[PDB]
């Protein structure tokens, strides 16, 4: 269960771009 | 890879306005950061030496265009084979943001 | 000559402070970098009162910032007009109080405030001639509530003639965000009588009704309430800042306001305000002026006028305009609520005329007033401080830190002379 | 597996990396006719690098008031001649200059 | 017309050389190279490069120093850096075996084969000079090399010349943090030496050093080459005077007229500032008053040493940029106003003030800002003693049970050339205990 | 320019020289051929130290193989790197030693090492100034801690001013491979001390639990212990051969080191050590360095350093780094271990930096100890040597060699007397 759910269910992607909260004229 | 070379040559265009020449492109090159001088590997003078004698026996005056922009790093991004080494070369030279 | 210094604590401090200097900045023509850039001569007429001029020809504000956590430090200095302050003003801690006011005036803040108490000292012997201080903090977190009213005593402490002012943010009862919070404001509020000289109060819920109803906004935030609270500090120094007919200064306020000495906790409000809609059709004038100033809507205070009686009240008017209207307006409008006012003094109305409006108004007011209706803030915070006391929760955190139930008692019970006192007044005749 | 080999003596001052071939051949070509030895220095020149173009007071002239001297001086009874003959020198140097063409970096040296 | 000679000698010498001569060749306009860029000519009436550099008639300049030491280091290494083709290539003179922290070895074995050599070079440096001033010298106390071939050359040098002045940088050992454990062996024997040769020493400990560059600059990675910088500019702010125009010239003859009460006592620290980051410059007061109570501020000096501890005999400080005689007597007067500056009863006035108007220089890549005013102070205090007592008590407390001295006596040393420092040692601790009283 | 030759002798010495002279060939950019291939120009102004000069483009290294029996030098020459030593710098014999010291030092050392020593006289008047010998061979065995010892106490004699630094295997009793090693190791020992200017014992129990407990490594040959011990030993001229902020040599070392003429003795070690799996998780700073520096588990000897007090200590730094933190770290570790340095000497510890790391690493550093802790060693060797010479055994085959019990006695007597006086500054207090 680990194996098939934890293990292999990131990829390279969703880490590539990680962006998260910075710190009258008249007259 | 394209379009981070074009974005490249667009920061460069606007701070050199309507025309780009090789001293234009030459005062432009940030030679104080870059990504082996911070890490010590070699020192400015080699870093600018090796991108004048890269860029060919051109004249400085002369001017190019987006097309041999783009050609010019083509080359460099045949030889070097690390995604990541590539990307900080051209963000940390042309102050990509 | 006559300026004052700008010490600030906590993080609701710390905000109220950035947004005032951002907008003393826009009103002086200072930009971020420090530079100057304005378009009149009375911008730079007086600018010592705010500023020090620092070698080639830069502005750096006369503020101290004080806190024991980094993190809004941090905020306010990668956020904008943050490169005015002179680093070295900076002093923070690296722990932390916790929203604990034994933690902040006994654990850390005694180890800590001599950094801060050298620059102050620092920068009052660098000025000419010392005017006052004015310092911005809130009553209900325990860093500030701590060290700011630690502070203020050893400040009055080594400087006795000068006046010191607080524009200090008091709790609110349907606005609430911390549990622990009548204690430390029963407890700051103890020391604060004793040793300010002016005390300012104001309401997050009164911020937002304000905004919601005469403002109309649908979305405010705390951008919004502290562009008005400074708005209306900003008020307090444009007669200081720049000339008028009658020209009023802080110790001029503290006289005409302060019948006696233990009865200095005033209520403001600034005027116009109106919505983006009802924007052209207003009409600038004194008497609709003087109406929305007196408008208990306008009050940046849950305190209702109609609970009490005034004793005394001042108006700042900003722009070029009549005297004999303004005289007669605050006539008429002391004679029409006498019953409202308190009958043993006299003409209880002091008005102040300055020459120089803000910028992008033709006329603005700030209204200071000490009415007997204060009290209701007192009665409900000392209700649920002696509601939670009796059941002792909460109280080993404090008692865990030097302090035992001997000092509660005796808070509680100035607190108490303190409402009594202020309320015998309002029924007393001649 | 690398060699590093920057001391610290090269990351302070520099490091040469240079004379590439024809480097050498073309600085030879500088002493084809250059020859060792000196004259004497002609004295009546050695003498400290002077800066203001007064006696016992730095000259200093700009748009603020406290700092230009003549404002700060003009409390005599009349018209002190060291100022205007100051800047009359000045002019009348730059012209000269202009003349012969100098460039010396600053007007003061020459 | 008016020039010094430089001597460097040992590693310490050559490493605070190289900075401060890069300093000089960047605040006169010579390239690396030597030459300089043109655009300096109109009959240039005006050498204020004689008195570091001269010139050698078509172009290039030469500097007017001497380098000394044993091991072949840090001469080749200067030999093949980028000042190769700045210094003479005969007075680099360099050894063959290190003197291995031995003053036995500095001072009578191999330093007699180069004595003689360099003492021809300093000859031969002299004789073209014409308006001779005097001699300044760097040397390491607590090394081999170092302290004997100082030792040795201010002995040959006091005979050979005799009347002209020598000045006299030297680098203590630091109280608690140091290097070697041998070194207050020769650290007394060269103290012994430099009482009666040299002339005015200060004393350029490291910690001290360090702890101004913590405090100030903010930089927690310091190397020697910051410390060499901040001696440089105390160098060049003390030799302005004799290439600059001010209002108040200072030579270098009114210091042994004017801060040396009595032969035996010519021992002072050093004071700088302002010392500040690149980034606080721009936030700043930077006035003569705040610059000045920098100065005199305790954690401030280059020595670590308290001046509370002890009175104030003479002090002269040299402001450079554009200061003014009347802030300069405003801020000396508040000084002798406040209490906790204590002089000596025998001495009523105790300042002397040396103007220029030349701002100071930056080198690219430094720490230190760009700044319009500096203040150099020299002062002398009766508090150094308590140096000389913590080297005393850590001499004895080894030399109880005959630690190291089999190396010493190895190679020649008679072993009461240690009893003779440590007498001399006393009887200088005792004239400043005696001078430090009131009457 | 202050070069030193290398001497190794016997089969351990002999795989020593091998190691060492591979790692250095590999440091400074030397191809198995002798041809030079690196990039930059620091690896070849200092060649001269370690390398002769051969026509032909090639460097010959300045060592002399030296045995009894061809065996081990067969296997040298035959594996790699075997074409750099010149073929007449091989001296050998064709009977063997035996484990026997006097077979090695008296009959056939003595008909022998006429060569050897002609062959090291010619390197010795080759080189022009010469800084000083190091020898690498084992005390257990009979023709290294024979004929070894003879060569050194002849070259003593014919060199007085040079200095001789010694790394020499003592035999630790755990790990025992022979039945006759005390006779030979105190007959060494007690002709040592008269000669080696500097002696750096090994012990290979010691070296085994390194590479179990830190590198973590089942089944360790002698190779790696062999490029452990060459790391130690390139790493103790570091600073001769490279630039860097303050040099130190072979004669610093000693006089720094040596208070007293027959305290020669010292341990050493080697950092970082770290295992495979745990290499990018760990950080290389100074204080990290340091740390691991004075680790009891860390030292390349089986005596515990925690059972004795330092006398004096010396760190040769490698790297680009912080002088502050190097001096800070060393006054730090001097003060929270007070106990375990001796007091009457301050400041016992020395530090020296050099700005070239090895290849593949950036910051490394070598302890050298002076510890009162190797009395151990020293007493249980005697103690074994006092137990099998009770009963006089295997005593026939060294007395029939014109050995007799008086050079025995005399041994034993002077070991003895090393122990005591080297034990009795452990309580001394001045
Ligand atoms: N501040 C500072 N001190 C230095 C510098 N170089 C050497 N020293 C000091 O010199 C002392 C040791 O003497 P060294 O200069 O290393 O050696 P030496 O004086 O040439 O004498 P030998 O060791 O015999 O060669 C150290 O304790 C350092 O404090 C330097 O660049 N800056
Ligand atoms: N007007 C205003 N009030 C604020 C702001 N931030 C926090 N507060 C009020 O401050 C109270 C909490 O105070 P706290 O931040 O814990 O004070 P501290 O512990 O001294 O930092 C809350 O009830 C908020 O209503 C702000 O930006 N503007
Ligand atoms: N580190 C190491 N030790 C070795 C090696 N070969 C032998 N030894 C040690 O040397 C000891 C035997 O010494 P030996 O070679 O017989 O001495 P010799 O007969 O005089 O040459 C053994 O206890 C081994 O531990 C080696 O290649 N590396
Ligand atoms: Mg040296």
């Amino acid at each position: 269960v680990y194996k098939v759910d934890v293990s292999n269910a990131v990829q390279p992607k969703d880490y590539q771009n990680h962006t998260h909260v910075k710190k009258p004229n008249n007259e | 890879r394209r379009n981070l070379i074009n974005l490249a040559y667009d920061v460069l265009a606007e701070k050199l306005g309507q025309n780009v020449t090789l001293s234009g492109i030459f005062s432009a090159f940030n030679k104080i950061r870059h990504p082996d001088v911070v890490k010590k590997y070699g020192t400015d003078k080699e870093i600018f030496n090796n991108f004048v004698l890269s860029w060919g026996n051109l004249n400085p005056h002369i001017a190019i265009s987006r097309e041999q922009f783009e050609s010019y790093y083509h080359d460099f991004s045949a030889c070097v084979d690390k995604e990541d080494y590539f990307e900080v070369v051209l963000k940390n030279s042309w102050d990509i943001p | 000559m006559r300026e004052i210094v700008h010490i600030q604590g906590g993080q609701c401090g710390n905000q109220i402070g950035a947004k005032f200097w951002e907008v003393i900045s826009d009103e002086h023509g200072i930009d971020p970098t420090g530079t100057y850039h304005g378009d009149s001569d009375l911008q730079l007429e007086r600018i010592n009162v705010y500023y020090n001029e620092a070698t080639g020809g830069r502005y750096v504000p006369r503020a101290i910032l004080m806190d024991l956590e980094p993190g809004t430090m941090d905020s306010v200095r990668a956020g904008p007009f943050g490169q005015l302050f002179r680093p070295d003003n900076f002093v923070f801690g690296q722990t932390g109080a916790g929203n604990n006011w034994a933690k902040g005036h006994y654990t850390e803040g005694a180890e800590l405030i001599d950094s801060v108490l050298d620059v102050v000292r620092k920068e009052a012997e660098g000025c000419d001639c010392l005017q006052g201080f004015q310092i911005t903090h809130s009553l209900g977190g325990g860093t500030g509530s701590g060290m700011g009213t630690l502070l203020i005593s050893k400040v009055r402490e080594e400087y006795p003639d000068r006046i010191m002012e607080t524009f200090s943010v008091v709790p609110s009862p349907k606005v609430s965000d911390t549990v622990v919070e009548p204690y430390n404001a029963t407890l700051s509020v103890h020391q604060l009588v004793e040793n300010a000289d002016e005390c300012m109060v104001i309401d997050n819920e009164a911020l937002y009704d304000i905004c919601f109803r005469t403002l109309k906004l649908t979305t405010p935030t705390y951008g919004d309430l502290n562009h008005l609270v400074s708005a209306a500090m900003s008020g307090v120094t444009c007669c200081l800042r720049f000339p008028g007919q009658l020209n009023s200064d802080l110790r001029k306020l503290a006289v005409n306001l302060i019948p006696f000495p233990r009865l200095h906790f005033f209520m403001i409000g600034f005027a116009p305000l109106t919505s983006r809609g009802s924007q052209q059709y207003r009409a600038l004038t004194v008497p609709e002026l003087t109406q929305q100033m007196f408008d208990a809507k306008n009050m940046m205070c849950a305190a209702d006028p109609r609970h009490g009686r005034y004793l005394t009240a001042s108006a700042l008017f900003r722009g070029r305009m009549s005297t004999k209207e303004v005289d007669e307006q605050m006539l008429n409008v002391q004679n029409k609520n006498s019953s409202y006012f308190v009958e043993w003094i006299p003409n209880n109305i002091k008005s102040s005329i300055c020459d120089i409006p803000p910028k992008g108004l033709k006329m603005a007011v700030t209204f200071v007033g000490n009415s007997t209706a204060i009290q209701e803030m007192f009665k409900r915070v000392a209700e649920q401080f002696t509601a939670m006391f009796r059941r002792k929760a909460f109280l080993h955190w404090y008692t865990g830190e030097g302090m035992d139930e001997m000092e509660f008692t005796e808070a509680e019970s100035n607190m108490n002379d303190l409402v009594s006192e202020y309320q015998q007044y309002q029924d007393a005749t001649a | 597996e690398k060699f590093f080999g920057m001391t610290t003596y090269q990351q302070s001052f520099s490091r040469p990396l240079k004379e590439t071939a024809h480097q050498i051949i073309a600085q030879s070509e500088k002493k084809i006719n250059h020859f060792a030895g000196t004259n004497e220095r002609p004295v009546h020149q050695q003498s400290t690098k002077m800066t203001s173009v007064l006696t016992a007071e730095k000259y200093k002239n700009e748009q603020e008031p406290k700092d230009n001297t003549s404002i700060q001086r003009s409390w005599l009874p009349y018209k002190d001649k060291a100022l205007q003959v100051a800047e009359n020198n000045l002019i009348k140097n730059q012209t000269l200059n202009q003349t012969k063409g100098f460039t010396p970096f600053n007007p003061l040296i020459t | 017309m008016r020039e010094v000679i430089s001597i460097h000698v040992g590693q310490g010498g050559i490493q605070v050389g190289n900075a401060c001569w890069e300093l000089f060749c960047l605040e006169h306009g010579i390239q690396p190279d030597g030459q300089m860029p043109s655009d300096r000519t109109i009959g240039g009436g005006d050498d204020a490069f004689n008195t570091f550099f001269s010139e050698t008639g078509a172009g290039k300049h030469v500097p007017r120093a001497v380098f000394l030491d044993l091991e072949p280091t840090v001469i080749d290494e200067v030999r093949t850096g980028t000042y190769r083709q700045l210094f003479h290539p005969e007075q680099l003179i360099s050894g063959k075996e290190d003197a291995a922290n031995n003053f036995a070895r500095g001072h009578y074995t191999i330093g007699k084969e180069i004595v003689d050599l360099c003492l021809d070079r300093i000859r031969k440096l002299a004789d073209n000079c014409t308006g001779l001033q005097g001699f300044l010298v760097f040397n390491s106390v607590g090394g081999g090399t170092g302290s004997g071939l100082g030792s040795l050359l201010l002995e040959r040098l006091s005979v050979d010349y005799g009347k002209k002045s020598k000045l006299g940088f030297t680098i203590y050992p630091s109280p608690q943090v140091s290097t070697a454990v041998v070194e207050p062996y020769n650290s007394i024997l060269s103290t012994h030496s430099l009482l009666e040769h040299t002339d005015v020493a200060v004393m350029l400990d490291n910690e001290a050093i360090y702890d101004i560059c913590r405090r100030n600059l903010d930089i927690e990675r310091p190397t020697y080459t910051n410390l060499n910088r901040l001696i440089a500019q105390v160098i060049s702010s003390l030799t302005a005077s004799l290439r600059f125009d001010g209002a108040l010239n200072v030579d270098i003859t009114e210091f042994q007229t004017n801060l040396v009460p009595y032969p035996r006592i010519h021992f002072m620290l050093s004071s700088y500032a302002p010392i500040i980051s690149a980034e606080k410059a721009y936030h700043e007061q930077l006035s003569v008053a705040e610059i000045t109570n920098s100065a005199f501020e305790p954690a401030n000096m280059m020595a670590k040493c308290d001046p509370r501890h002890g009175k104030y005999m003479a002090c002269s400080m040299m402001y450079r940029g554009d200061v003014v005689p009347k802030d300069v007597n405003a801020s000396i007067a508040t000084i002798k106003t406040k209490r906790t500056i204590q002089f000596v009863d025998w001495c009523p006035t105790g300042f002397k003030v040396g103007i220029n108007y030349q701002p100071p220089t930056v080198v690219p890549g430094g720490d230190l800002a760009k700044v319009m005013r500096a203040v150099c102070m020299i002062s002398n205090s009766t508090a150094i003693a308590e140096v000389f007592s913590r080297l005393d008590h850590k001499f004895d407390l080894m030399y109880a049970k005959r630690a190291f001295v089999h190396w010493y006596v190895g190679e020649g040393m008679e072993e009461g050339e240690f009893s003779e420092a440590r007498e001399d040692l006393a009887a200088l601790e005792k004239d400043y205990e005696e001078v430090g009283i009131e009457t």
